[PDB]
DNA sequence: CTGTATTTA
DNA sequence: TAAATACAGACCTAAGTCCTTGAATGCCGC
DNA sequence: GCGGCATTCAAGGAC
């Protein structure tokens, strides 16, 4: 309505003849959502000669700068899940993804140098091309499946929570371990599982006293015992092992702790 | 008082026990201490920027200069020493440093004028200026040029490049030279005689050779050797081999075995020997340095081999400087120079 | 000396919409709006020195006549960007009673509107909505993206573009005619060339050249006003042989006092906006210039790093 | 049995006799003692040696330690919580439990013990995680207060330690115990703990499965005693920590199939490994060393793999996002093969 | 007394006739302030080229001996904020002078540090209050200034001082002090300056202190070199010559002995060698590419520390490998 | 050695509170005839010139001229450490450094010794202004402060107009306008209430509001203030003290 | 992009 | 039940300073 | 004893 009111003052009639200059001077320059940014950045037509002439590199940097907090994360998440259309003659998908990941590593180094001391924020344009534009250009093409949102935030939060839990466990057991956090995680835990959980599986409900004694020797707790079993992965995942333990044993152990 | 201080110095490590107190105790940095002594008779100290390798004695030199200038009484009233352990952001530089520079110099007493020159300016020492942010450095830049009448600024750093160009332009640049055997053998000999360190002929020179232009590390090495010899009580002299054993220097036979493994051997044997070698916990930098010395010094390899070995050693040293895993870098070095 | 005279930017600042040589379409739209009244809410955007502040000032003057003093609230948005300002002063001016002609409205000018804080920008929406029948808002900014989308939703959008060489030349010739200045065609071409579509910069350069040398000739203009810095850098990267690029870097840039950080930033900007070479070459060149810029920003900035930049770019161009 | 049978003095140490003699020499005069930096392979027992050195310098009450809680404020007005191990003669600080706020806990608290104080020992555990700003802050603090505060920094690698820090303290290397010495300690442990061995050689094999680590050796022995019910036979299986098997499966997947579809699975494995309190440098080291052990590859592949591992180790040391570099390393490895 | 200040501050120019190096700028500025047309100035240039000195001399010439009161001088050591702009700069521009009648002057020294918001608020203050006050922006770097602020001021690019002007300044200093300089020593002094008079004055006072005598002697190239620690040209060519044709062992020994005889720095020799080879006529560009890349990487690695002997051998090997392509 | 002994300790506090907001740093020049001080605002819009003669001091001894560079934000706190019934003593050694302030009670026995570190202000302050003005008026300080604080709310600019036996303060802002008109009258029943005016030429010029609010903060010293205006000249706001005076040379706005 | 909510065919 | 299009998935932390901005603290005035 | 205003500081955001 505002456009109609402003333009009709001079051009009493608006037609198909002048619509190009009407739209070109009234384009909605809004910051695209990170999903649309990832979709546009991973478009194989954009990096073609016609696309490069139309959508120049400055537009690519502006697209990155529309949301510079999530564009590198999305690009790193879903650059290896696109079917390429700009592969050089004699280059496979694996080579392009490897070069893209190398540029991703360079972009991450630049980002660390930016978001650290000395506040090298003038390097932001560099982080525009190293993290997003170049890796997308290496593996540009069509979207194979769906553009998944970056999972690095969730894994980071999970790792931080697990690190906090490990910090509590290590500071509880420091009286006996005299070993660092990583040293207790890598080596102490595969033995702690066998000292605590294995007797429940192999002896029934009569091994509660031994486990309680072992845990009180290292000042271990019920919440600490629950957190210990959540650290193991791979062939040793306790998410189903505890459920296989009879509920009577768990109730007796909880009563003994209480 | 003085007796308590002398006792405390006597019960302190040799690094601080023999810290220079006067400008004469600075042995090798003659070109800087000459200017510092000449400006003592005058009162035209400029802004100074000390830079050089660690352990060359910039902090000791500036402390001795400030002592000789102000005396033990005004040393605590006309000196503002800010280290790398203090907050030095923009707010700190604008508030504390600027207010101190704006303040007038403290009035010296009657005893100070009779024995010390007592210049009408005060000194703000800013040790380890590398960690200072560049905008704080610009605040320092414009602080050091308007109040120069009553305050003198002395930056001390390890890498001159970390300081902005205009700041290095306003301050007179003093480069502290690497303290190798030639210019520090006198100081090491004096220190050894002051502690009755009975050593062999080529021990102190070997100590400075392993030091690689660092008198602090050489002093610590001599101290450790002295304690090791005094514990034994055998009454013999410290040997060079005993010095390099506890200095982290790989023995010559192990180095020779490494050379044979690189020369003749495939990837598997080299990897096995590196895996066994890292068990002894040798420092990677020392191993790379010893490989460099052996390869460059020995005149049996072709020049084209020498170019590539030098470049590979440089690359590995640069990678190891930035907090990398020693075993991986050493294995990469050995494999890359094995294909040569 | 006792006093100075008004600069030609201010002395010959247009006071009517006809004296502006900017975009003909938007200027005619503004003239029609002023003639008819009922000025709508607007944001004018563009590059510095093309006639954005002047256009809105003359529009407000022509629209309000003698009532400009009590009907125009002109505030530099960067000067007053607090939400409290919008809450109190702008609101009070909006609710202020004023008997105006039946086609004229009170005008709120917000100069440098791109610097307003988010809080004031959001608070302005209901202020402009509830008093839209007696108070009108005209924003003047350089970047429309800095203004929130709802704020742009309620107003006309006027994208000013770079002035053509003909309009700048016509305004310059009018100024010379009104000032009686000795000039040369080459001098005016040089002034336009170093103006880069900024009328204010062209006028300032012309006035400074007249005050310093008296004759507007190409030699004098290039003596007092240096050629555009990005063009030397653009010539430097686009050299065919490494020797020529090193020579330009040594003579035109390094020996003339240009700092290393300025050189690397200019190279980054030129390669970003370059179009002669392909996309992959441009991205790889930006990679190398960014690596060198990372090296410079640590204080390693010397001539050797820039020489390495040019050598590595020429290796890249060497297939 | 990692703490049940552990030496408490210098005379109770049972390997590296030259190192024990050097410690005794350094502890003969404890008042004239420089700052110490104990470096060597992880799991060697250098913390036990520093504790024994402290027990030699002071009375036997050094091991009677307590855990206290201290609250600090950073530049963002945050409440950083530090758990500190204290003793009536020394205290231990581990700045590795937080992020970039190490310098803070470095500068203030040490001043607090430097201004309160013939000396009180300070043990910086895991000095590798110390940020360069924290090391710079420690640089002058180590020299200004040398008559009241002495540092004993324990690290597994001096590569991240800056040069001034190295020069300002004496350096002591702790070589990993030999397989014979590790076997002797294992024999003593199994004799005291009543563990049945049909042949001694089993213990020896544990040493060859520990790569010189004593902590790993004892914990693996404890892992072995529970499957075999306190009696170890000739073919007792070697129990590896779960992350080792995960990494080994990752190497098998890498050497078996090479594509972006497998790259996604490797990404998932890396995310799972990283989310469970495991450093990226250790992941890279173990992954590269298991990749090198694959007999299918030739020397041309192994040289490229080790070159990429070193390059991406440099990236990771200069980076902050672990996956952002681990994925690149695995992608380049897939490219090489 | 002025005898107490260092030579860097003792010899600060007080009038526009003592500001050497810049001629096309100084005469234009003098004409601007004599004819009255003084626009808003932007002095962009390297450190020590004489921007603050010339603006102070201009303000002294315009206002007299009471410069320190009629001119508002804001700098990086100040708050440089947006609120400080809004209050101080606006009040100074809007009000009149307390001591005399005339336009006012605001010198924003080192205004590259100024925040983007501050410059955004300032770009309207300069344009509005332009009939009674002027703005002068001094900057070492121009990229830190927004283009809108960049286009409101007349730009003067301060160039590094050429041979004749800095030579004249050293002549003035040797007139003021009971000092003499050797011609070759003066040439080396100019070469080691890179257009920075601050460096020249600092090292000149340093060698005056170094002379150790009451100054009946002359300062030769030896005094300058042993005071500033720069390599001699003779040692530079000797090191390069030993690297170029002599044997690896002999070249390494020569470099070590040159660098340890006078305690020279590797970076200084590297920069001297880069400067020296810049005149070498090379048939192809691949050798130059390799030389530049390897030397720049070596310099960057030196700027962070490491093994010094390894770095020197790396320089030797890089030069030899680069020139091995010149066959 | 400078040694000054005041009659009342609150008189110096009242003097310093006048400079508290408009001035940061001052250079006290101490001579045999009294203490002089001149300062310029951070924005360099107003100039403060204080002179206190030897009459205000119960005791005075100045062997040689002394320069005392000091910060007001600390001296205000130091003087606030005294009492209403105390006496103040300024001590400075031969070399100017760390001025000492002594508070002594006359009813009881108490010693309050405070120190202030001096600062070196390089800019000298010795200029004196002696020029005839177009108009010289005198009005009670309380009334002038009331008008200033009343009209400062309307706008940030206050215009003063002196016309034939008419004194006008105009303040036009965004919320409205205001005008206060006074006539010079002589009050025989109380002399400190009357308003005097001697004009040579009509004056009309505008000041900033906040600087006027800062100057009127000196009304706690004298009950009557003199205001001197001239064309193209700074305005002189003078509070006359018992031994000397305090004058603000405040600069108008460009038209 | 897949996937889903909404509108119109 | 299909076309036809909109259009939603998701929000990070340490860090450095500057800026805003609400709200509490602090003081003076009455 | 409130009433009002000014100052300061902490929380979030931006680069
Ligand atoms: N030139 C010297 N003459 C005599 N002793 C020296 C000299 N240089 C270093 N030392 C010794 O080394 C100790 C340490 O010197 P420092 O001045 O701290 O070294 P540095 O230059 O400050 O290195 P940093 O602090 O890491 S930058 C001194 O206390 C002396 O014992
Ligand atoms: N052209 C010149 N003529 C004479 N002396 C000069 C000249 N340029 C610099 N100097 C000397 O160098 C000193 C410092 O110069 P400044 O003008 O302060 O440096 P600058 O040009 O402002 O650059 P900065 O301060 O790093 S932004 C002066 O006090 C002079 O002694
Ligand atoms: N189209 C134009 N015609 C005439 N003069 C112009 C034009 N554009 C800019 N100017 C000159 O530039 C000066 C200020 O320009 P201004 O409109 O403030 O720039 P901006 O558009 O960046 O706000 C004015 O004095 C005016 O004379
Ligand atoms: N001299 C020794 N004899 C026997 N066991 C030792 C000796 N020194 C250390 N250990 C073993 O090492 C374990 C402690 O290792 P620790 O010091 O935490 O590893 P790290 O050296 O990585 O810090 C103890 O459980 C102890 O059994
Ligand atoms: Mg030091
Ligand atoms: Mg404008
Ligand atoms: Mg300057």
């Amino acid at each position: 309505i505002n456009l109609l009111s402003t333009i009709s003052t001079t051009t009493k009639t608006i037609n198909h003849e002048n619509i190009n200059e009407i739209s070109k001077a009234w384009e909605k320059n809004i910051a695209l959502k990170p999903f649309d940014i990832a979709h546009k950045m991973l478009d194989g037509q954009i990096y073609s000669d016609i696309g490069s002439r139309n959508f120049t590199l400055n537009d690519k940097i502006a697209l990155y700068f529309d949301d510079f907090d999530f564009t590198p994360l999305m690009i790193q998440e879903n650059y290896l899940s696109t079917r390429p259309s700009v592969l050089k003659p004699g280059q496979s998908h694996l080579e392009a993804v490897a070069e893209a990941a190398n540029c991703i590593s360079l972009g991450d180094i630049v980002e660390k140098k930016i978001r650290s001391s000395e506040q090298l924020w003038s390097l932001l344009p560099l982080h525009a091309v190293l993290s997003s534009v170049y890796p997308a250009s290496k593996v540009a093409g069509h979207m194979a499946g769906r553009i998944n949102f970056t999972a690095w935030l969730g894994q980071n939060s999970k790792s931080a929570k697990y690190y906090r839990l490990l910090q509590e466990i290590h500071y509880h057991t420091r009286l006996g371990t005299s070993t660092d956090k990583i040293g207790l995680r890598l080596d102490y835990l595969p033995t702690f599982r066998k000292r605590l959980l294995d007797p429940f599986l192999k002896q029934g409900a009569d091994a509660i006293s031994s486990v309680i004694e072992v845990m009180d020797d290292y000042y271990l707790t019920k919440e600490d015992w629950d957190s210990i079993m959540e650290f193991f992965v791979g062939p040793d995942v306790t998410t189903a092992i505890i459920k296989k333990i009879p509920a009577t044993v768990k109730s007796g152990f909880t009563r003994k702790y209480n | 008082s003085k007796l308590a201080a002398e006792q405390s110095l006597a019960q302190q490590p040799w690094v601080e026990k023999y810290r220079p107190k006067n400008l004469d105790e600075v042995t090798a940095q003659d070109h800087a201490v000459t200017v510092l002594k000449k400006t003592l008779k005058s009162a035209n100290l400029p802004h100074m920027l000390f830079y050089g390798p660690p352990g060359t004695g910039k902090t000791s030199t500036i402390l001795a200069l400030t002592k000789e200038l102000y005396g033990p009484d005004l040393m605590k009233s006309r000196i503002l020493e800010l280290n790398a352990s203090d907050e030095r952001g923009i707010s700190i530089v604008r508030e504390k440093v600027k207010n101190f520079a704006r303040l007038t110099v403290s009035k010296p007493s009657k005893h100070d004028l009779e024995n010390y020159p007592c210049p009408p300016y005060k000194i703000i020492i800013l040790d380890e200026a590398d960690s200072m942010t560049a905008d704080a450095q610009s605040a320092l830049r414009r602080t050091m040029e308007t109040y120069s009448g009553v305050t003198r600024f002395c930056l001390i750093c390890n890498y001159v490049t970390r300081i902005i160009d205009p700041l290095a332009s306003r301050c007179s640049k003093f480069r502290f030279k690497a303290l190798d055997a030639s210019n520090a053998i006198d100081r090491l000999r004096f220190i050894s005689e002051q502690e009755n360190v009975k050593c062999d002929d080529g021990v102190l020179e070997r100590i400075l050779d392993i030091s690689a232009g660092d008198l602090r590390r050489g002093i610590t090495l001599l101290q450790s050797a002295s304690k090791g010899a005094q514990y034994l009580g055998d009454g013999k002299n410290i040997t060079s081999t005993q010095v390099e054993e506890l200095a982290g220097v790989v023995p010559h036979d192990i180095l020779i075995e490494i050379v044979e493994k690189v020369k003749s051997g495939d990837f598997d044997e080299i990897k096995k020997y590196v895996n066994t070698f890292m068990k002894s916990g040798w420092s990677a930098a020392s191993v790379v340095n010893q490989l460099h010395e052996y390869y460059i010094t020995n005149d049996n390899f072709d020049t084209n081999f020498k170019n590539q070995i030098s470049w590979l050693l440089f690359t590995t040293d640069s990678r190891l400087n930035n907090g990398t895993n020693e075993h991986i870098q050493l294995l990469n070095l050995l494999v890359k120079i094995s294909q040569l | 000396t006792l006093s100075l005279q008004l600069p030609w930017v201010e002395k010959y600042r247009p006071q009517v919409l006809s004296d502006i040589v900017g975009n003909k379409e938007t200027i005619d739209r503004l003239q029609q709006i002023a003639k008819d009244g009922n000025m709508p809410h607007m944001i004018i955007s563009g590059m510095p020195g093309i006639g954005k502040t002047t256009s809105v000032h003359c529009l407000a003057h022509e629209l309000l006549g003698r009532s400009y003093a009590d009907g125009v609230l002109e505030l530099n948005a960067s000067d007053d960007r607090g939400i409290d300002v919008v809450r109190n002063q702008i609101k009070h001016f909006a609710q202020k009673k004023l008997h105006l002609p039946p086609g004229k409205h009170k005008i709120v000018i917000l100069d440098e509107a791109d610097s307003m804080t988010a809080g004031a920008q959001q608070a302005l929406r209901r202020t402009m909505e509830l008093y839209s029948n007696s108070t009108r808002f005209a924003f003047a900014c350089n970047q429309s993206n800095k203004i929130i989308e709802p704020l742009q939703s309620r107003c006309a959008i006027l994208r000013y573009s770079k002035l053509s060489d003909e309009d700048v030349l016509k305004r310059l010739l009018q100024i010379i005619k009104l000032e009686d200045v000795k000039y040369t065609n080459d001098g005016l071409e040089a002034i336009i060339f170093t103006a880069e579509g900024d009328m204010r910069q062209a006028i300032n350069n012309l006035q400074s050249t007249v005050a310093g040398h008296g004759l507007v000739n190409a030699d004098n203009v290039f003596k007092i006003v240096d050629s555009p810095h990005p063009l030397i850098v653009k010539k430097m990267l686009l050299a065919s042989n490494l020797e020529d690029s090193i020579q330009i870097l040594r003579t035109d840039l390094w020996k003339k006092g240009y700092s290393s950080i300025d050189i690397v930033t200019t190279s980054f900007r030129v390669t970003k906006n370059l179009a002669q070479v392909k996309e992959s070459v441009r991205l790889e060149m930006i990679k190398e210039i960014g690596l060198t810029h990372m090296r410079i920003l640590e204080g390693v900035g010397t001539y050797l790093q820039l020489a390495s930049m040019l050598a590595k770019i020429h290796k890249l161009n060497n297939k | 049995w990692v703490d049940k049978y552990r030496p408490k003095s210098l005379n109770a140490l049972s390997h590296n006799e030259e190192l024990t003699n050097f410690l005794k020499s350094l502890s003969d005069q404890p008042r004239d003692l420089p700052h110490l930096l104990l470096y060597g392979p992880n799991g060697t027992g250098k913390k036990t040696r520093c504790m024994a050195l402290l027990e030699s310098i002071f009375g036997p009450g050094v091991y009677r330690l307590k855990i206290d809680v201290r609250q600090f404020v950073t530049a963002s007005n945050r409440k950083l919580e530090l758990n500190v191990v204290s003793s009536p003669y020394h205290l231990e600080i581990t700045p590795s439990d937080m992020g970039n706020n190490d310098r803070i806990v470095i500068q203030e608290l040490l001043k607090e013990v430097a201004q309160m104080e013939r000396y009180k020992c300070v043990i910086i555990n895991e000095a590798n995680s110390l940020t360069k700003d924290a090391q710079a802050a420690l640089r002058r603090t180590m020299e200004k207060y040398s008559k009241n505060i002495r540092l004993i920094m324990v690290c597994d690698s001096m590569s991240p330690i800056i040069a001034p820090i190295k020069s300002r303290c004496l350096l002591i290397r702790c070589p990993a115990p030999s397989d014979s010495e590790i076997s002797t300690i294992l024999s003593d442990v199994v004799t005291n703990e009543r563990i049945q061995l049909e042949t001694k050689d089993i213990l020896k094999r544990i040493a060859q499965a520990s790569n010189g680590n004593l902590r790993v050796s004892l914990l693996m022995l404890e892992s072995m005693a529970l499957n075999n019910e306190l009696a170890l036979k000739s073919s007792s299986p070697i129990i590896k920590p779960d992350w080792i098997i995960v990494i080994h499966k990752l190497t098998r997947k890498i050497v078996k199939e090479r594509s972006v579809n497998s790259l996604i699975e490797c990404r998932a494995v890396l995310y799972d490994l990283l989310a469970h309190c495991i450093p990226a440098n250790i992941i890279l080291k173990e992954l590269t060393f298991s990749l090198l052990d694959v007999e299918t590859l030739n020397t041309t592949n192994k040289s490229s793999i080790i070159e990429y591992s070193s390059v991406f180790d440099e990236r990771l040391s200069l980076g902050n996002k672990a996956i952002f570099h681990l994925e690149g390393f695995i992608a380049k490895v897939m490219c090489c093969l | 007394s002025k005898e107490n200040l260092p030579w860097v501050e003792k010899y600060r120019p007080e009038t526009l006739d003592e500001v050497y190096g810049q001629n096309e700028v100084i005469t234009t500025v003098r004409k601007f302030v004599d004819e009255g047309k003084l626009p808003h100035l932007l002095f962009y240039g390297p450190p020590g080229t004489g921007k603050t000195s010339t603006i102070v001399a201009l303000a002294r010439e315009i206002y007299g001996k009471n410069y320190s009161n009629m001119v508002l001088e804001l700098n990086a050591s100040d708050d440089r904020g947006i609120d400080v702009v809004r209050n101080q700069i606006k009040d100074f521009a809007s009000t009149r002078q307390i001591f005399s009648k005339g336009f006012k002057l605001i010198i924003l020294d080192e205004a590259d540090a100024m925040t983007n918001a501050a410059q955004n608020a300032l770009r309207r203050v300069i344009e509005r209050y332009t009939k009674n006050t002027r703005f002068c922006v001094l900057a070492n770097y121009a990229h830190k200034l927004t283009p809108a602020l960049l286009s409101r001021c007349t730009r003067f690019r301060f160039q590094p001082l050429p041979q004749e002007a800095i030579e004249r300044r050293i002549a003035n200093v040797l007139v003021h002090e009971k000092l003499k300089l050797s011609p070759n020593a003066e040439k080396a002094l100019i070469e080691l300056s890179n257009g920075d008079m601050r460096r020249v004055l600092n090292v000149l006072q340093s060698c005056k202190a170094t002379l150790d005598n009451p100054d009946e002697d002359e300062i030769s190239d030896d005094v300058i070199y042993e005071c500033c620690g720069a390599p001699r040209p003779s040692d530079l060519k000797a090191v390069l010559k030993s690297i170029l044709e002599d044997d690896w062992g002999t070249a390494h020994y020569t470099l070590n002995k040159v660098r340890s005889a006078k305690g020279l720095a590797l970076i200084d020799l590297i920069e001297g060698i880069v400067k020296i080879l810049e005149d070498y006529e090379l048939q192809n560009e691949e050798t130059r590419v390799h030389l530049l890349t390897k030397l720049a990487d070596i310099e960057y690695s030196i700027s962070k520390g490491g093994n010094d002997q390894i770095q020197g051998s790396a320089v030797i090997g890089a030069i030899k490998a680069s020139f091995e392509n010149e066959t | 050695m400078l040694e000054a002994k005041f009659e009342e300790a609150s008189l110096f506090k009242r003097i310093i509170d006048g400079f508290k907001d408009c001035v940061q740093l001052v250079n006290f020049q101490c001579k045999e005839d009294g203490i002089i001080a001149q300062a310029v605002d951070d924005s360099r819009v107003l100039l403060v010139s204080l002179e206190i003669g030897v009459e205000a001091f119960q005791e005075y001894r100045c062997d040689h001229p002394v320069t005392l560079g000091m910060d007001l934000t600390s001296l205000s706190k130091i003087l606030r450490c005294g009492n209403n019934t105390d006496t103040l003593t300024l001590i400075a050694d031969n070399t100017p450094d760390s001025i000492i302030l002594l508070f002594e009670d006359t009813k009881k026995d108490r010693i309050a010794e405070y120190s202030l570190k001096l600062m070196d202000i390089d800019a000298d302050f010795l200029k004196i202004e002696e020029l005839q003005y177009d108009s010289t008026l005198s009005l009670p300080s309380s009334e002038f402060s009331k008008i200033v604080r009343d009209l400062s709310q309307l706008s940030d600019s206050i215009n003063i107009m002196i016309t034939k036996e008419t004194i006008k303060f105009v303040a036009d802002g965004d919320i409205g306008s205001g005008s206060v008109i006074i006539k010079p009258f002589v009050d025989m029943e109380h002399p400190e209430t009357s308003i005097k005016l001697e004009m040579d030429q009509p004056v009309d010029l505008t000041f900033g509001a906040k600087y006027l609010l800062d100057i009127i903060k000196g009304s706690s010293l004298s009950d009557r203030v003199g205001i001197r205006l001239s064309s193209e000249a700074p305005a002189l706001f003078q509070f006359d003290l018992k031994s000397g005076f305090l004058q603000f040379f405040l600069a108008p706005k460009f038209n």
